[PDB]
């Protein structure tokens, strides 16, 4: 996220897209992998 | 996991067959009537656009990047 | 540039063509495949003067060639001059498909004559090993020749997938990727997936290539199946829809998402299999490794 | 070579004349032939349908490894007249040529063709007992005059004006014999189909008149070109330019009719051999003292290696000879060129050379690895002592023209000198000497800009 | 090399297949990375390999 800003007040939107979709496939990784920890979570709560 | 044809249609069908092999096996029937062509045509281009797009590029690659 | 080798492993089924006939409007589709099959034989033999052509019909009893006839035809031509094609053409084309109709007249009155006995066992694979053998006799006898293999194969909507064809056409695969022999696939029918051949044509650096209409495939082959060996490297292929190159489970039978197969036989289970006995070599497995794979991962209070 | 040769002599024909050559599916069929594979994928692409196919479709067909190819391909096509550009709503759209499409369509579908592939009568002889030496012995015969050997036969004097108008054969009747020239030497080299479209691509350019039509033999030579060796063909549907025309390539060997005036023709094996192509006769030892023990038993190649080696014996399978000094001395007064002679000798060694060479070759990298040396085929003394022995007959050049001196003032000479230097013609000028040399083409413009 | 009776080790193996993802802009694997047109989408993490 700070990365996700990090550009964006560097350069002004004709970068930041180039940024998000190289780091765009680890992103997802890690939040499918927080939002299976997550519906864990919540299953043995229930 | 995610039609039955009987002997005498698929016999009747095959002698269909052979009488249009046997009389005259006219090759220049093969010739589309340029619309079904040009459609097939149009089908071709925009499949081989989107290989071509996919497959313009493909020791790491040079970026815009700094 | 270089002279090369087209076979075509043409599927010629009456159940499956006569399905055909029964979902298109038209009827008679066999006729028009076989034109266009015929005047893209004459198109490839006028690429280059050196190139060769075969043809295989795979039919409900096994296999036939088609071009070059049976030796024993040709040796005893005997007179069997049938008046299928006009004399008047070109005599390199007019014999090629000469041969190939008169062995269509003959493969239909064998077959006519054995439509008794329907038969469950399709025989496209064997016909594609025949054409792989005979891409390797032209290969080593003449020294080199490219070349290529196309699958005219019908579905009809009434053929599904079938798990036996799944072993012999992946061998093939791996021969054709051993000779640089693409597999290139014209499938005519409603079924739009056909997971087996797309990934033969995919793996093989063929093209794959499904119509719904016969009406017009000289268009197509022309197109899109002429891509010569010697510029293979230079066009880009049009085959849109990308294969997965994922399999089926065993016990199931669906595609299978991340699984399990053995250390023996090597078969796919989407599920463990019940017993702890694998399904297909019949082997025993010891309970900690599937209980450690039935134990749920760990999650915090 | 062969493909850029008739290509060449395609792109010499008018526009009009090649749309007239289009008519017959037999030539268009050849012609299609010709092209490179990515320009025969872009015919067969666009034969079938009866829209015009955009430019910027067949730019998206082709991968970027070969885009430059593509172009060649298209300049092919700008070249034969193939493709008729169209400049429609903003946009260079491509439509085949009607003539050729048509026609090649009913060359590969069938239907009309007016004959234009003959017609067999179904009388016919066996190729090798009659037609194969047949037509080698045409060959042998005409290439035998070619070396210049005394033969008990001579052929027909058109084929012997043929080689008069030719750049090849120079002639001298003062004297009685016929000489090769350094094209000579290079039509013996090259293979035979190239041999032969050498041939009738100068008996093209020889015709002009009114007896023959440049349609008429350019269809014939395709036609013949598209035949089948082995079974005969008849006469009516051939022009009187090609009743003549079969008496001319009977006379040349390329067809064969047992009697003058028949209706029934056979083609060759060099007819199939026109199209395109398809230890060997002719290998040669040579050896550091100049020795030539050569595996040759038919006369083509014993009388070839007359030219250029002092031959010393004959047997049924050897030819001893000796590359001597007054043999080369005797090629080189033919004009032959010392490249040619060494390109003969290297195609034509045998493969105990080659084996050995790459032995050598393979000492020489385990030896100096830091350079690389080109397959040695030949000992470098034998291709040395060739080189000077061709050194040694152009160690004096004379130029043949005029020179002009005698300038009382030096601006004058300058001025000279350099209005020579300009047109091209001087090879010589001097201010200390006060000399300029000029050539015998260039005197003329000098003496009439003096004279001026 | 063929295995002997006495070897009891006949074990399941958790594997999965991965897709072969199509994009036009590079992005970074989780193996090298590096910057890769394309590669394989991991089926259990959405991770993204190389070879
Ligand atoms: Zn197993
Ligand atoms: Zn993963
Ligand atoms: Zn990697």
């Amino acid at each position: 996220n700070e990365l996700f800003q990090d550009v964006l007040n560097g350069d002004g939107e004709s970068m930041s897209n180039t940024c998000t979709a190289y780091l765009k496939p680890v992103l997802n990784s890690i939040t499918l992998a927080t939002h299976k920890y997550d519906e864990y979570f919540n299953e043995y709560n229930n | 996991t995610t039609l039955k044809v009987s002997n005498q249609q698929m016999l009747q069908q095959l002698s269909l067959v052979m009488d249009n092999l046997i009389n005259k096996l006219d090759l220049n029937q093969v010739v589309p009537n340029n619309e079904v062509s040009n459609k097939i045509n149009k089908r071709v281009i925009t499949a081989i656009k989107i290989n071509a797009k996919q497959a313009k590029h493909n020791l790491e690659v040079k970026s815009t990047l700094p | 540039e270089s002279p090369s080798l087209l076979t075509v492993i043409i599927e010629i089924a009456p159940k499956l063509w006569t399905t055909f006939d029964e979902e298109g409007n038209e009827k008679g589709s066999i006729i028009k495949v076989l034109e266009a099959l015929i005047v893209f034989l004459n198109a490839h033999l006028a690429f280059n003067s050196a190139n060769k052509v075969a043809v295989i019909a795979a039919y409900s009893q096994g296999i036939k060639y088609l071009y070059p006839e049976s030796t024993s035809a040709l040796k005893a031509s005997t007179r069997s001059d049938l008046k299928i094609i006009n004399s008047d053409m070109y005599r390199r084309f007019r014999n090629v498909d000469e041969t190939l109709v008169e062995e269509i007249y003959k493969l239909f009155e064998l077959e006519k004559k054995q439509i008794e006995q329907n038969s469950q066992r399709s025989t496209l694979a064997g016909a594609m090993s025949a054409g792989l053998t005979y891409v390797n006799r032209i290969s080593k006898e003449s020294v080199s020749l490219k070349s290529r293999l196309l699958v005219l194969t019908c579905g009809s909507g009434s053929s599904k997938d079938e798990i036996f064809q799944y072993i012999p056409i992946m061998n093939c695969i791996f021969s054709a990727t051993k000779m640089k022999c693409p597999i290139d696939v014209v499938k005519i029918g409603g079924s739009k997936e056909s997971t087996f051949l797309q990934q033969t044509t995919d793996a093989t650096n063929g093209v794959y290539l499904h119509v719904e209409s016969t009406e017009g495939l000289i268009q197509y082959l022309a197109t899109a199946m002429f891509i010569d060996p010697s510029l293979r490297p230079i066009i880009v292929k049009p085959n849109h829809g990308s294969v997965d190159f994922r399999t089926s489970c065993y016990l199931t039978g669906r595609v299978v998402a991340v699984g399990f197969i053995c250390s023996v036989c090597l078969c796919v289970l989407s599920i463990i299999p019940p017993g702890n006995k694998c399904p297909a070599c019949d082997s025993q497995f010891d309970e900690h490794v599937i209980a450690k794979l039935k134990r749920k991962p760990v999650v915090p209070r | 070579s062969l493909k850029h040769s008739v290509t060449q002599y395609l792109e010499e024909i008018p526009q009009q004349v090649q749309n007239r050559l289009y008519t017959s599916p037999a030539t268009c069929l050849a012609i299609y032939r010709i092209l490179p594979p990515l320009a025969k994928f872009f015919i067969m692409a666009m034969v079938f349908n009866e829209n015009e196919v955009p430019l910027l479709d067949l730019d998206k067909w082709v991968n970027s490894n070969g885009k430059l190819q593509f172009q060649n391909a298209i300049k092919s096509m700008k070249s034969l007249h193939l493709l008729i550009p169209n400049k429609s709503s903003g946009t260079l759209m491509i439509n085949l040529n009607p003539t050729f499409k048509i026609s090649l369509r009913n060359a590969l579908t069938g239907g009309e063709v007016q004959n234009s592939f003959g017609v067999v009568v179904e009388e016919n002889v066996v190729s090798l007992d009659l037609l194969d030496e047949y037509s080698a012995n045409k060959w042998e015969t005409i290439l035998h005059f070619m070396v210049g050997t005394p033969l008990a036969k001579i052929p027909s004097e058109k084929v012997l004006n043929l080689l008069k108008h030719s750049k090849l054969m120079e002639e001298v009747n003062s004297t009685g014999e016929f000489k090769i020239t350094n094209e000579g030497f290079q039509f013996l080299l090259q293979e035979i189909n190239s041999q032969l479209w050498t041939l009738l691509l100068q008996y093209l350019k020889m015709i002009e008149t009114s007896k023959m039509d440049l349609v008429d033999v350019l269809h014939f030579i395709f036609m013949l070109g598209a035949l089948e060796v082995g079974k005969a063909y008849k006469i009516d549907a051939l022009s009187e330019t090609q009743r003549i025309m079969l008496q001319d390539m009977r006379d040349y060997g390329l067809v064969f009719q047992k009697h003058s005036n028949d209706s029934i023709f056979y083609p060759t094996k060099l007819a199939l051999m026109l199209t395109s192509d398809t230890i060997p006769d002719g290998s040669l030892i040579v050896e550091t003292n100049f020795k030539i023990y050569s595996y040759s038993n038919s006369p083509l190649q014993i009388a070839v290696l007359s030219l250029f080696v002092h031959l010393k014996a004959r047997f049924v399978n050897m030819v001893l000879g000796q590359i001597t000094r007054e043999s080369i001395r005797r090629a080189l007064t033919n004009g032959i060129t010392a490249d040619q002679i060494i390109a003969y000798l290297e195609t034509h060694a045998h493969p105990q050379m080659r084996r050995l060479a790459e032995e050598k070759l393979e000492k020489k990298l385990e030896l100096d690895p830091n350079c690389k040396e080109p397959l040695q085929v030949l000992p470098p003394t034998v291709v040395d002592q060739i080189r000077l022995w061709q050194l040694e007959l152009d160690r004096v050049i004379t130029y043949e023209g005029s020179l002009y001196s005698d300038f009382e003032t030096s601006q004058e000479y300058n001025l000279l000198s350099k209005y020579a230097q300009d047109i091209g013609v001087l090879l010589w000028k001097d201010d200390k000497k006060k000399k300029f040399f000029i050539s015998k083409e260039g005197n003329s413009q000098v003496l009439d800009f003096a004279k001026r | 090399l063929p295995v002997n009776k006495i070897n009891k080790g006949f074990t399941l193996v958790k594997m999965g297949f991965p897709t072969r993802i199509f994009e036009d802009t590079p992005t970074f694997c989780s193996c090298h990375s590096k910057l890769v047109y394309g590669g394989y989408f991991c089926p259990n993490c959405h991770s993204k390999v190389c070879s």
